[PDB]
């Protein structure tokens, strides 16, 4: 098959990984160590919104693989039970010579169960004859397609949010893999490998003038205390003069020391940012390696059900050119096109479900 | 989804195999000395199963020409949008 | 490189069913574009 | 930042400068074909014989 | 056509 039980398994790492991840303001806001970004991009309210985008985004695959499962024994069951309806009237129409073929039309033969030749519809009831059986296969064809969409919708619902584009609403969603590439180029692109180095630079340079005004008011408060040696006059004087100013530059000193005391407790807070910030590439680092091989398997998923839903498709719009019209080897060519598609659909059924359960128990492994 | 909605169709049209239903009807038709209330009935479903195949043919054209020319508006409208020309005023002044 | 090989085939199997004749050159020209088909399923399914 | 104000408007207006060139083009193709369809249709009388309609 | 789509849009942009 073209959807390996590794697809699938790298799509439950990605589900299970994905639910480990917070979904509140506070939970992400924890889980991201931090508190607002200098930077616009990796703010927590927009980092709570990407979060709650792929725990909704994760929720969704047991409604998915669910409907994924139950589907494609369906497929199976109704491709056999089609496949050995259909295999056995091709068979014995051919028992019929070809000169009486052309004289006998469709509707010569809806009045009986045409040599043993039965079928059991979707809701476990049999049907016998040839004029109730392709009326009951013709509810169950079209009962088939319009699951298969609900299944294809859900898939590709599932797909595109992830890598990106229109939902099925219409709605554009934003791809997760992009955004989570997004904010990981953001934490490449960042200075605080500059502004830490900025900021001490800026107090390295404070310290040189809090080391010059100690000088200073060693110098003034020297100068201060002239007076009294002789002139008890001259004592506020100088006092007066330089009392000031050895009160001044003390001013300056207490100013200056509390600024680099408030300029210090940023770079403990920057530095303790780009230590967040670099775990936290780390952690998108490997969401980001979940998505892509999630983008990979989904891409098989997608196709091998479009495959199957084009094959439904093109097998109930040919069935319904059947009607009692038909002369009867026209009805055979017809009738034969019909169920070519089942083969595969059968085959494809049996290349997923063999595909399926083998991950199941690996899974728990 | 114009790569998987025509693999199956042009298998219907391989794999039909009503020409040799028709060769049936060739062994039918000339080679016995046969009833003309028959060969013109042979010949009549033979008319209708050409014509049926030559309406195979064509639906396949509606779905296959259906998806090629839908591909053709899609081209046109990414192959027209010019953004780098009008933006290296923009760029270089920026860079400037 | 591909709006050519859609139209070049509808072109030619079109010109086909003109004539509406039951060779089997009809389906060998269809086992090119099928294979070719294939060819182009392929490399989506070997993208891995 | 006005400049980069401006930058935008000038890229909506070249956008907007070859849309309405094509849109133009085909209203005056429009504009034509109807009139040198209502110019040559007032040569229709009844004096005309029956080829020549 | 000759006035596509993507001309209206950039009008309406």
């Amino acid at each position: 098959g073209i959807f390996t039980k590794g697809d699938l398994i790298n799509i439950k790492l990605y589900v299970k990984h994905s639910l480990e991840l917070p979904f509140t303001l506070e939970g992400v806001k924890e889980y991201i160590g931090y508190n607002d970004i200098d930077i616009d991009g990796l703010k927590p309210a927009k980092m709570a919104t990407l979060f709650k985008e792929i725990h909704d985004h994760a929720l969704s695959w047991s409604g998915v693989e669910s409907k994924v499962q139950q589907q494609s024994i369906d497929l199976e069951n109704a491709g056999k039970q089609i496949t050995l309806t259909g295999d056995e009237i091709i068979s014995v129409i051919d028992q019929m010579p070809i000169i009486e073929r052309v004289k006998n039309k469709l509707g010569d033969l809806t009045d009986k169960q045409l040599a043993e030749i039965t079928y059991t519809n979707d809701d476990k009831e049999i049907a016998v004859e040839l004029g109730n059986i392709l009326e009951s296969m013709k509810k169950d064809i079209k009962r088939q397609q319009e699951n298969t969409q609900k299944v294809k919708t859900a898939v590709s619902d599932f797909k595109l949010k992830l890598i990106g584009g229109e939902l099925s609403d219409g709605t554009i969603a934003q791809g997760l893999q992009p955004q989570i590439s997004s904010k990981k180029k953001l934490m490449d692109d960042n200075n605080l490998s500059t502004t830490i180095k900025d900021l001490q630079s800026k107090i390295d340079e404070k310290n040189k003038e809090i080391d010059q005004f100690q000088k200073d008011y060693n110098k003034y408060v020297g100068l201060a205390f002239s007076g009294m040696v002789g002139g008890i006059i001259s004592w506020a004087i100088t006092g007066g003069i330089f009392g000031d100013k050895a009160e001044k530059a003390r001013k300056q000193k207490n100013k200056l020391i509390d600024e680099v005391k408030d300029l210090q407790s940023q770079v403990k807070d920057k530095s303790a940012l780009q230590t967040s910030v670099q775990n936290l590439s780390l952690s998108f680092a490997g969401i980001h390696t979940s998505m892509v091989d999630a983008e990979e398997a989904l891409n098989h998923l997608d196709f091998m059900w479009n495959t199957m839903l084009t094959q439904i498709t093109t097998s109930r719009d040919k069935f319904d050119d059947i009607n009692d019209a038909l002369k009867l080897t026209s009805f055979v060519i017809a009738f034969k096109q019909v169920i070519e598609p089942w083969r595969d659909v059968q085959g494809s059924a049996a290349q997923l479900i063999q595909t399926f359960d083998e991950a199941l128990a690996e899974y728990k492994k | 989804d114009s790569l998987a909605q025509l693999a199956p169709v042009l298998k219907q049209l391989t794999s039909d195999a009503a020409f040799q239903t028709i060769a049936q009807i060739d062994e039918a038709l000339a080679d016995p000395s046969l009833s003309k209330d028959d060969r013109e009935a042979l010949t009549l479903e033979r008319n209708n199963l050409i014509q049926n195949l030559s309406k195979h043919i064509d639906n396949v054209i509606v779905s296959f020409t259906g998806r090629t020319s839908k591909l053709t508006n899609k081209i046109s409208d990414i192959s027209d949008m010019v953004i780098a020309e009008r933006l290296q005023d923009l760029v270089t002044q920026t860079e400037s | 490189k591909i709006e050519q090989v859609w139209i070049s085939f509808a072109e030619q199997l079109h010109k086909l069913s003109n004539d509406e004749i039951n060779q089997q050159d009809l389906s060998n020209l269809i086992n090119g574009q099928l294979d070719f088909l294939n060819n182009l399923t392929l490399q989506y399914n070997k993208l891995k």
